[PDB]
């Protein structure tokens, strides 16, 4: 796990580099990294076919997952792209790229492994504090994580097999996968009780996760069963590294929270409006005093009155953009409920994105 | 025999005011004369609303509501009638619907001196004097901020004497007050964190509404209630201290200066009151 995509080779045949593989942007353009000059280069359109393309996801801990696949208009100034070739008689893709200044048709590949960041329409949804009532179907990654059947922290999917949230929810000596309990696509909790459950086989927390300063706080849930994908349960696209996320961006952020500091968790899902805010000024010696690590993210109103609560902890932060949602952040912790000048903080899934595939292959 | 307003003599005065400052004088029951007004005083502009300057020859007013302040250089466009800008709605609101002449005219540099003041005593009473500037400077605010007749800025002396981080100053307020406002919070593992009202500045303090420093706009008559006051700067940290905020803590105001084509801008709104009627008339004919 830890091992891949490091700079070093571990294996004798040097699989651990040779096969480092991410997507890039909004339009999820491929990359391939290359050992000969350290950078991550995107692939050419040419030449390459469907069969490849079930090789990339597999190595992207994605397995045979995958939903389409074609070729776009180039868009981050790479000055060098990954040509492909048919006169190798082998069958690995990442021994066949080789560096080419550019590609014939003028084009590089967007790569979709899974059909993600789609859900119905809905219209009226601010259902955390302050707020009216929601819709089923707008948020389907979202689940429920429960232990003795009651709920403890929430949870969101982005494959058929695992589902993330926080590590303090799976803090010791709750590290038994048993007493996890997963319930998805339902939005009454009275109504998750008979028969709706997913088992959790095993969970993973991060390696250096610190309870001191709640610093590293991700955890994956994996369920044996995968979830059978329909129109009230769809995964949520894993953010890659690159876009220019800016300030103040409209994002959503969902749980089952308490409607008050100390209070009862909501008998409904609860899904409402916040906005980021910059970790530059959410570290300073004003908002938290340097309490932010750069694996944090501050989101939510300075002003209040819409804010994550006890039992949001677990939830999306997931934005949209190009009618494809993401996932930045996780609820990690929450310093009071719709109370100004102390806004929700969340773990940034951004850094945290690599993390979870070296995870996703290694229990393939 | 009845005497003349010598209204002139007023506006030529060695003593200029700031827009923050702007007086009133109520002359009634005198004689003036435009044509003297116009050629005494070295007039930049006359304009008047509401009211017919070909008529004010003869026809005579009650009482004659007469303000004067200088004009800030950057200063001079934002006193278009009906304006949003930081001297109609901070310093000087000219109310459009009655009866205004309004005079534009400059005074030499030999012979003009600034007292600038501030009208309040929100914010006077608390810690301020001299306004630090130089001979020939005219404050002007930008945002006026209201509070209660209660708002000690100084903190409790007991909350901090038991606060451990962010301590915020603090000093013993004024018998009939109230002490300002402070949650102590717990975050991780610093305890007894103290995040006191108004916290940042009054003019980025997201709370709105936590803050007791409420934002407000002047109006036909009433001057600024109040400026702004970093609450974070206010106080000594010795307890057993009256509050004595101190002189480098007002924030929103600026200083321009008031000098163009060697010589200081001055205006007036000229308010009127009582067309073909009143004992103030004139000679003007
Ligand atoms: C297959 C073959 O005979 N030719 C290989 C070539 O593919 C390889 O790129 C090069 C150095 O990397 O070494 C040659 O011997
Ligand atoms: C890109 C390139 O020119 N190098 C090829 C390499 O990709 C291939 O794996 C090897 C053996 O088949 O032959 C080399 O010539
Ligand atoms: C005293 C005064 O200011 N009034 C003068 C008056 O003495 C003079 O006779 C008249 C004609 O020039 O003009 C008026 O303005
Ligand atoms: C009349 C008046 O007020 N102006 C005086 C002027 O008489 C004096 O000779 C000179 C000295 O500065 O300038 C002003 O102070
Ligand atoms: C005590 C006082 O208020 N006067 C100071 C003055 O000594 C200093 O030279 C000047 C420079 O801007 O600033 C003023 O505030
Ligand atoms: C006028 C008065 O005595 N009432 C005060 C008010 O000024 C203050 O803004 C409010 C909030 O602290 O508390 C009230 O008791």
């Amino acid at each position: 796990p830890s091992n891949w995509c490091d700079g070093v080779s571990h294996c004798p045949g040097g699989e651990d580099e040779n096969r480092c593989v991410r997507l890039y942007g909004p339009n999820f353009i491929l990359q391939v990294y290359s050992s000969q000059r350290k950078s991550w280069h995107p692939v050419c359109q040419d030449d390459w076919n469907e069969n490849y393309g079930r090789a990339a996801c597999r190595d992207m801990g994605y397995k045979n997952n995958f939903y389409s696949s074609q070729g776009i208009v180039d868009d981050s100034g790479s000055t060098s792209f990954m040509k492909l070739n048919t006169s190798a008689g082998n069958v690995d893709i990442y021994k066949k790229l080789y560096h080419s200044d550019a590609c014939s048709s003028k084009a590089v590949v967007s790569l979709r492994c899974i059909a993600c960041g789609v859900n119905l329409n809905s219209s009226r949804q601010s259902r955390i504090v302050g707020g009216e009532s929601a819709l089923p179907g707008a948020w389907p990654w979202q689940v429920s994580l429960h232990v003795q059947n009651v709920h403890v922290c929430g949870g969101s999917i982005i494959t058929p097999e695992w589902i993330v949230t926080a590590a303090h929810c799976v803090e010791k000596p709750l590290n038994n996968p048993w007493h996890w309990t997963a319930f998805a696509g339902i939005l009454r909790q009275s109504f998750m009780f008979y028969g709706a459950g997913y088992q959790v086989e095993k969970v993973i927390s991060h390696p250096n996760y610190d309870s001191k300063t709640k610093n590293n706080d991700i955890a994956l849930m994996k369920l044996q069963k995968p979830l059978t994908f329909n129109d009230l349960v769809k995964p949520v696209c894993l953010p890659n590294p690159g876009m220019m996320l800016q300030p103040e961006q409209l994002c959503w952020i969902s749980g089952w929270g308490a409607t008050e500091e100390k209070g009862k968790t909501s008998e409904v899902l609860n899904a409402a409006k916040v906005l980021l805010i910059e970790t530059q000024r959410c570290n300073s010696r004003y908002v938290y005093d340097n309490l932010i690590t750069p694996a944090m993210i501050c989101a939510g109103f300075l002003q209040g009155n819409v804010d994550s609560c006890q039992g949001d902890a677990g939830g999306p932060l997931v934005t949209s953009k190009n009618n494809i949602w993401w996932l930045i952040g996780d609820t990690s912790w929450g310093s009071g409920c719709a109370k100004a000048y102390r806004p929700g903080v969340y773990g940034n899934v951004m850094v945290f994105t690599d993390w979870i595939y070296r995870q996703m292959r290694a229990d393939g | 025999n009845l005497p003349d307003c010598d209204i002139d003599n007023w506006l030529n005065n060695v003593s200029v005011p700031s827009p923050l400052n702007w007086e009133r004088r109520i002359f009634s029951n005198c004689n003036f004369n435009l044509s003297t007004l116009l050629r005494l005083v070295h007039v930049d502009s006359f304009s008047c609303n509401n009211l017919d300057k070909s008529k004010i020859f003869g026809s005579c007013f009650n009482s004659i509501t007469v303000d004067k302040f200088a004009i800030p250089n950057r200063r001079r466009d934002d006193l278009q009638l009906g304006s949003s800008g930081f001297l109609q709605s901070s310093n000087y609101k000219i109310d459009i619907s009655s009866s205004s002449c309004q005079l534009y005219y400059s005074l030499p540099l030999v012979n003009v001196t600034i007292n600038n003041f501030n009208p309040s005593s929100w914010n006077r009473r608390y810690g301020f004097g001299s306004f630090n500037l130089s001979s020939y400077d005219v404050v002007y605010s930008d945002h006026c901020f209201s509070v209660n007749s209660d708002f000690c800025p100084c903190a409790d002396p007991s909350v901090v004497n038991s606060c451990a981080k962010s301590k915020p100053p603090s000093a013993i307020c004024p018998a009939g007050t109230k002490y300002r406002h402070c949650d102590l919070d717990t975050t991780l593992y610093v305890k007894n964190w103290c995040r006191c009202s108004c916290l940042p500045d009054p003019i980025s303090t997201y709370s709105p509404n936590t803050c007791p420093q409420k934002k407000v706009v002047v109006g036909i008559g009433e001057h600024c209630p109040g400026l702004g006051i970093n609450e974070e700067k206010c106080g000594t940290q010795l307890n057993h201290s009256s509050c004595f905020c101190s002189p480098d803590a007002f924030l929103g105001w600026s200083f321009d200066s008031c000098i163009s084509n060697n010589r200081c801008n001055i205006f007036s709104n000229f308010i009127f009151n009582g067309i073909n009627s009143g004992t103030t008339c004139s000679n003007d004919l």
